[PDB]
RNA sequence: ACACAAACGGCGCGCG
DNA sequence: GTCCTATCGATCTTCGGAAGAGATTCAGA
DNA sequence: CTGAATCTCTTCCCGCGCGCCGTAGGAC
């Protein structure tokens, strides 16, 4: 039926009665002797509904015809039993009762309204302390809580000049007493006066709550339960585990307790029991209800004899076991099966093989239809009866049914959308499901026993959906990167690699062949060897400027295997690519380029022929491996013995005392490192070199045909490390602590390890397994967080309208680049026209899709950076615009509108995360940045700037290099000088911080006070003793009072002015500065005399996305002003930053231990590092956020994967960033009813300003806010999604008081209710559905 | 193991589980995301509504297959009703909005 | 068959499936027999073939239904 | 009368 | 033996862990 | 009204296969 939104509200007591169909009186369920439901009890038929079919228990009626009559004997309406599962019943509470969630939400909803702390009101609720009301006639109070004895004595003081109450009754009375609207206005007036922020925030929370509460349809007094609903019995079934011995059903048990607890209280109320007893009873009643809801939020959970905590109502909803995960977001599905996997070489890429047994089952409904279409089956049961036969005709029909029907196969757990793909089936006699080898790799299938699950699409729409998208032929390209995921297997690649290799001399070598046709025949006859060298005539095709393919013929010198393989190659590809040994490297780019040149359709067929050929000649090659293959270098013993002698010298020298233990230790490992590497040199060099061959007389050397070398060299499997261990030495090894054992594993594997050596290796092996075990668990919980926040985003616009964008550069770290700008700009769109080399000429339009050729064209030019539009900059409302996203990785061309990119990005990041772990240099020209420097008496330039950087150009005119040059460091290179490696950049102090006499003159102790501020440290054996400055935080009061500053002087009696300004040049000093160029000594501009003292993967990326402020962040400047100290250091040190215009009186509190890049008179600008250390992203957002923080975050995460060499496309990260700052903060009245200081979702405020400013009305001023993904997701507006994510109760409460209404935007909401999500296909329908609106 | 059709659990109309009982395979939560990654939606709709959680639709689907139509009626996942009842069984009032 | 080409004619993956299904149900139970020849294929493929030719398209389908209503 | 069928919740061990 | 009947809540083998943000809370300023 | 040193209810990959196993107290 039609509906569009979900709304949340608090049920007024009558509303429960409206839902009700009967009061449940008796705390009993069934007639245990003969199991009728208990009338008036937890399963009363007439309250809920008939137990059987359509008929009552007293059998007054026995057909549908009787619909619509009570039976006077046993009441229940003659109706379908299903109604029993639907209708609810109510309970009458003996006394008002408090709902716990509102009480004990982390911000106590009731407490906040009351402005009374959670702990206190609890006393009143539990009848252990009174709360007084209407006591203004006396010393008593509006709502003061008081001790029972305080109350009782107050009773002696006053008869009834007050009222004192306990329990929910008192709470509800207080709520009823609230002049709630005036209270908010009363508080609003207070806010205007409030002079302290800590007070303000507390206040702001309250008013906002009250405003929301009143504006909502909710009224607080309803929160106190008086009538209670009880779930329909069928939803709380009592299955007969063993006949009369039913399985436990907690919810019924809880009801049982409450009902009995309620009844017993009723009795005493009837009897008018003494007050103390009933008071206790009231609490015990509250206790039971409390348990019924949560059963654990109270001090102690209740448990049965089984000693397990009973499952409260909330339990079925909340958490991992909750409905959301248990049922809604994942569910068991009919027409499904699981099987063990196998590889079928004969299969074509689009095909899959499955067993007949499963197939016969899976398509039974289809079979019946065909049988009855055949007319062979008189009825369904007859059809089912025939199928039991498994008769030949059944198989004939099954083949007809399955003739082209697509099917779905998925491994578990899925990594990404490639994890599930569609296939066309073929039938198999066995029981395993057969998979094409090339595809399985993408699935990450390992045949060590992996199982797989199968599902069948039923309807026409699904079948087309499966064939159009999921079918394997469609999915050759990875979506995380527009690169072929289909690159052949280890075996397939190796066979071709062996085939493509050449032999210096071989059978049949040296003939001339007209073409591959005779080449195959000659090899097949055995008259010539596969890799024998040969001359051949060949034809190849070039596609013209438009694509028309024309042929050319030529002769080539080649090995035979290459010619035959060329026959498999389709037209339009140059022969040269195959005229070489083909390892996985060559095949990878060959296939990739082939597809782009020729398209998809030739590619898929081309892949199959490659796959078939590789297996065939891999078998012929007989590429076996044997122990003899592992040749060991004789140098292994020699180097080991040689190295051992040297290590003994180091140990002896330590015994001599000539070296420390640490130096002794680290020198030894270095000796081992050299020894191992020399072994690697000998081992690796020999194996590759191991072939000497005769060619028409005389001998020659060629790359070895050794099995082991071919396997590693081909890239099929292993690495140089593996062979080094096996043939060389297992090498240096470390404890679980990471400390290297001072002796490596000198032994290889070809010869066995010694016991201790092997025992040592166990530490490393287990550690690797240990890390993997927890990592795989930790990474999954990360991905779940990712998907939730990302899911909302969808491309809906074509263009958002922005001309703005971010600028792209190659990462320039560790000197020059470590990535190409070519790869990153690819597939994006410009923000502005590209400036051609030279000036004023534009090379590319302002919004060109930067596909391959233009990127090649750009890099051909001298470009260094380019500006591109971004999804974060995208101005789209409730979504994204296509042009901002640009190319689709899985399609090459621009994206189709209506696609939810967010899930794609999340998955793209998710898979690689598992692979993480949880356990002057060159030629160029010089350039400087953040430059401030002066020239010293030595004729060289020294840096006065506190953030100078060095960068270098390649004399082509493009710049790629960067370094930080310390403050006070002396520049060896000026003028933008040409430079080469070894011409080191500068003279700098990497050990300690200097202080520079920037002016030229005589250094004086003017205003540098002896004893109190500068003190002669003893300096021990030096003989000479040096005056040393002492810090404010350590020196006597005199150190504070007479703060010293290094001041130079000239003929004026004071330093010549700061160049261009009459200010004194005194350099205000920190402590530990040592001065022996004492008063009166000569000094020049820029000279210095001071020397002041200064991981992992998955967790690093994790907290980054959650954007946690680091443990101890760097201290950064803000505002453009000159700094100064005053509020002398006591706890925090205070500094004033004064902009010379507008807002001079800005000052901050700063920790004492941090070193400072400025002291007292330095002019500093916003965001400048006062100290190094991890930056809090929020402040980056605060200072210069949108573009800057994006680049910062993008680089940081990219580094983790760039370290691992994982080619994640950056644009996906931008998607996450979009959500991170989807929120915004307003500080303005503007001209809209947003609170003067308000936090909002950006889109809502953005559009509001669009109309508000279009009206000419003052738009509100806002800043965009940074939320960790976890925090952001929970903050989302569509509560349903957040409710399903985690911390359910804290979410629902949020919706409750708000009475929020959900419009079911996004995917998750639509998924839950099951209607078509706004995905590619569904979006079109949803788009048209709104067209109906 | 394979199942085309079979009984359903009382507390929730979703198919039984496992091999001992003739249960059906669980479409994992993560795998839905993968499906969501592709633009296919009708498949997903059919997945939960027809194949998992709609007595009315799946029965009607059953007949249509015998009728050779291979068409589904949209239906409404039953378990969703269960959740609504439970939430409504709390002190929360929750409703569906027509407009 | 595997298309990877008809999408060019209609220009969108999602529209291709949506439009194709619309046509498919016609030949499934709606009548309006296939326009492309038959090779014991299934209607999903048969309709898919019709668009693969560029023979059938949304605009033609819109024309086809509205003109047919007649009396 | 032309029709249902045997799981609710835990624990241990293994699996990719 | 079969079958009926009313609460259910103390003292015993307990502790077996730990990251991260809203109360309530320690020291004056 | 500032200060940390104090403070507790969220979360802990996806699926699968067996095996066992579930209120107390009493007409004597
Ligand atoms: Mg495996
Ligand atoms: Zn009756
Ligand atoms: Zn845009």
């Amino acid at each position: 039926e039609e509906f569009d939104a979900i709304k949340i509200a608090l049920a007024s007591p009558d509303m429960i009665r409206s839902w009700s169909f009967g009061e449940v009186k008796k705390p009993e369920t069934i007639n245990y002797r003969t199991f009728k439901p208990e009338r008036d009890g937890l399963f009363c038929a007439r309250i809920f509904g008939p137990v059987k079919d359509y008929e009552c228990l007293c059998g007054k009626y026995k057909r549908l015809k009787h619909r619509g009559v009570i039976c006077e004997k046993c009441g229940v309406e003659v109706t379908q039993t299903k109604v029993r599962r639907e209708r609810m019943g109510h309970i009458e509470l003996a006394s008002p009762t408090a709902h716990i969630w509102f009480l004990k939400s982390l911000p106590s909803r009731i407490g906040l309204l009351l402005d009374m702390p959670l702990r206190d009101i609890e006393r009143v609720l539990y009848f252990e302390s009174y709360v007084v009301i209407e006591g203004g006639m006396t010393n008593l109070e509006r709502q003061q809580i008081l001790t029972e004895e305080q109350y009782l004595d107050a009773l002696e003081e006053f008869g009834d000049e007050f009222d004192a109450k306990m329990g929910a009754e008192a709470i509800q009375a207080l709520l009823k007493s609230m002049d709630l609207e005036q209270e908010c206005e009363q508080l609003r007036e207070e806010l205007n006066e409030t002079n302290s922020e800590t007070k303000r925030k507390k206040l702001t929370k309250r008013i906002k709550l009250l405003e929301a509460f009143v504006q909502s349809g909710n009224k607080p007094e309803w929160m106190i339960l008086t009538v209670l609903p009880v779930l329909p019995p069928d939803l709380r079934p009592l299955v007969p585990l063993d006949g009369g011995r039913f399985a436990t059903s907690d919810l019924n048990d809880l009801y049982r307790r409450v009902i009995n607890r309620n009844n017993r209280l009723k009795r005493l109320l009837d009897l008018a029991a003494p007050d103390i007893i009933v008071r206790n009873e009231k609490r015990m009643l509250q206790e039971a209800v409390d348990a019924l809801l949560d059963n654990g939020r109270r001090g102690r959970a209740i448990t049965g004899s089984n000693k397990r905590p009973l499952k409260s109502l909330a339990d079925m909803i909340k958490g991992k076991q909750g409905r959301f995960r248990q049922n809604l977001l994942g569910k068991r599905v009919d027409y499904s099966g699981r099987s063990v996997i196998t590889v079928g070489p004969y299969l074509r890429l689009h095909q899959c093989g499955l067993p007949k047994k499963m197939a016969l089952e899976l398509f039974k409904p289809f079979i019946y239809g065909k049988l009855e279409l055949r007319g062979l089956a008189t009825t369904i049961k007859a059809a089912k009866k025939m199928v039991e036969r498994e008769e030949a005709v059944v198989w004939d029909i099954l083949d007809e049914v399955i003739r082209e029907h697509p099917v779905l196969l998925n491994r578990a757990p899925t990594l990404h959308r490639l994890g599930i793909q569609a296939f066309e089936p073929v039938l198999i006699e066995g029981k395993a499901i057969q998979l094409h080898p090339l595809v399985c790799a993408a699935y990450n299938a390992d045949f060590d026993g992996d199982q797989m699950a199968v599902h069948v699409p039923l309807t026409l729409e699904a079948q087309l959906e499966a064939r159009a998208l999921m079918m394997s032929t469609n999915n050759i390209l990875s979506p995380a990167n527009g690169e072929p995921i289909i690159v052949p297997s280890q075996d397939v690649v190796l066979g071709l690699y062996y085939m493509t290799r050449d032999c210096v001399n071989a059978k049949g070598e040296g003939m001339v062949l007209t073409g591959p046709k005779e080449a195959e025949r000659l090899y097949r006859s055995g008259l010539a060897s596969l890799h024998a060298r040969v001359k051949v005539r060949i034809t190849e095709y070039e596609k013209d400027a438009n694509g028309e393919l024309v042929a050319k013929t030529s002769l080539k010198d080649t090995t035979v295997g290459r010619a035959i393989l060329w026959m498999i190659v389709p037209k339009g590809l140059p022969y040269s690519i195959v005229n070489q040994a083909l390892g996985k490297k060559a095949i990878s780019k060959m296939l990739n380029t082939c597809y782009r040149i020729l398209g998809l359709k030739p590619t898929v067929i081309f892949a199959d022929q490659i796959m078939y050929t590789g297996f065939a000649y891999a078998a012929r090659s007989g590429a076996s491996v044997g122990i003899d293959d592992m040749v060991i270098p004789e140098k292994k013993h020699e180097i080991i013995s040689e190295a051992e002698a040297e290590v003994a010298e180091i140990q002896e020298q330590f015994q001599s005392g000539l070296v420390t233990a640490g130096e002794r230790y680290n020198k030894v490992i270095d000796i081992w490192a050299a020894a191992n590497d020399r072994v690697s040199k000998a081992m690796m060099d020999n194996l590759q070199t191991e072939t000497v061959i005769n060619r028409d007389g005389q001998e020659e050397k060629q790359v070895s045909f050794n099995s082991i070398y071919m396997m590693a060299d081909s890239g099929a499997r292993g690495s140089a490390a593996q062979i080094r261990q096996l043939a060389g030495m297992r090498g240096l090894m470390a404890k679980p602590d990471g400390s290297i054992i001072e002796t490596p594993i000198t032994a290889n594997f070809r010869e066995g390890l010694n016991v201790l050596q092997y025992f040592i290796s166990t530490h490393g092996a287990r550690k690797g397994l240990a890390d993997t075990a927890l990592k795989t668990a930790n990474s999954g919980y990360l991905t779940r967080r990712l998907v939730d926040v990302a899911q909302d985003l969808v491309v809906t616009e074509d263009d958002c309208g922005t001309h703005e964008g971010i600028m792209m550069t190659p990462v320039i770290e560790g000197g020059d680049v470590k990535e190409p700008l070519r790869d990153r700009v690819l597939g994006r769109v410009t923000a502005e026209d590209v400036l051609k080399p030279g000036t004023a000429d534009i090379l590319v339009p302002r919004n060109t899709l930067l596909h391959e050729q233009w990127c090649d064209l750009l890099e051909e030019n001298s470009v260094d950076a380019v500006k591109v539009r971004s999804v974060v900059s995208c101005d789209t409302d409730f979504g994204v615009c296509a042009h901002c996203y640009g190319r689709d990785l899985a399609r090459g061309h621009i994206i189709n509108k209506g696609e939810a990119i967010g899930v794609i990005a999340a998955q793209s990041i998710g898979e690689p995360g598992t692979q993480l772990t949880m356990r002057v240099k060159n030629k160029g020209s010089i350039k400087l940045s953040n430059v401030k420097s002066v020239v010293n008496s030595s004729g060289k330039l020294v840096i006065t700037s506190r953030n100078t950087e060095l960068k270098l150009i390649d004399e082509f005119g493009r710049t790629k290099e960067s370094y930080k040059v310390p403050y006070g460091a002396v520049l060896a290179k000026g003028d933008g000088e040409q430079v080469a490696g070894g011409e080191t950049v500068a003279n700098w102090d990497p050990h300690t911080m200097p202080v520079i006499t920037e002016v030229s003159g005589f250094v004086r102790f003017t205003d540098m006070i002896d004893g109190q501020t500068i003190t002669r440290q003893t300096d021990e054996l030096t003989g000479l003793s040096s005056l040393v400055v002492l810090d404010s935080a350590e020196r006597t009061a005199g150190g504070k009072d007479l703060r010293p500053a290094l001041k130079i002087v000239d003929a004026q009696g004071n330093d010549v002015l700061i160049p261009g300004t009459d200010m004194p040049a005194q350099y205000f000093l920190p402590g530990k500065a040592i001065v022996q160029l004492e008063d009166g000594v000569q000094i020049s501009s820029g000279d210095t005399l001071a020397r002041i003292p200064q991981t992992g993967g998955l967790p690093r990326v994790a907290d980054l996305f959650e954007a946690r402020r680091p443990k101890e962040p760097a201290i950064l400047a803000e505002i453009s002003g000159i700094v100064s100290f005053g509020k002398e250091t006591k706890g925090k040190r205070r500094l004033v930053i004064t902009p010379v215009d507008g807002s001079d009186p800005y000052e901050e509190m700063i920790p004492k231990w941090r070193q400072l890049n400025v002291f007292e008179g330095e002019r500093v600008e916003r965001g400048d590092v006062i100290s190094d250390g991890p930056e809090a992203p929020h402040d980056i957002l605060r200072l210069r956020g949108v573009h800057a923080v994006t680049r910062y975050i993008v680089n940081e995460v990219q580094d983790v994967y760039r370290l691992q060499g994982v080619k994640i496309n950056d644009k996906h990260i931008e998607v996450i960033v979009r959500q991170m700052l989807r929120k915004a903060t307003i500080v303005n009245a503007g001209s809209s009813d947003f609170l003067e200081g308000e936090q909002v979702e950006y889109s809502r405020v953005k559009i509001a300003n669009r109309e508000l400013e279009a009206n000419g009305k003052v738009g509100a001023t806002y800043s965009r806010d940074l939320l960790g993904i976890t925090k952001a997701s929970l903050a989302t507006e569509s509560f349903i999604s957040a409710a399903s994510f985690q911390e359910t109760t804290r979410v629902l409460t949020e919706a409750a008081v708000a009475g929020k209404r959900d419009e079911l935007r996004g995917l998750k909401e639509n998924v839950i209710v099951g209607r078509l999500i706004p995905a590619g296909t569904g979006y079109a329908y949803h788009q048209d559905r709104m067209r109906r609106r | 193991h394979a199942r085309s059709t079979g009984s359903y659990s009382l507390v929730t109309q979703q198919p039984l589980g496992g091999k001992a009982q003739f249960g059906g395979q669980r479409f994992g939560e993560m795998e839905v995301w993968a499906l969501e990654a592709y633009g296919a939606a009708y498949t997903l709709q059919e997945m939960l509504t027809v194949k998992s959680d709609d007595v009315n639709g799946r029965t009607k689907m059953y007949k249509n297959i015998v009728d050779g139509n291979h068409q589904m009626e949209p239906g409404m996942p039953e378990s969703f009703n269960v959740l609504l009842k439970e939430i409504r069984s709390l002190g929360i009032n929750i409703e569906l909005e027509d407009e | 068959v595997t298309v990877q080409d008809a999408v060019e004619k209609i220009g969108n993956r999602f529209d291709l499936v949506l439009v194709a299904a619309r046509r498919a149900r016609q030949m499934q139970v709606g009548g309006k027999d296939p326009l492309v020849p038959e090779e014991n294929d299934k209607t999903t493929v048969i309709a898919l073939r019709e668009i693969e030719e560029g023979l059938i398209n949304n605009q033609i389908l819109d024309v086809r239904e509205r003109q047919e209503q007649q009396e």
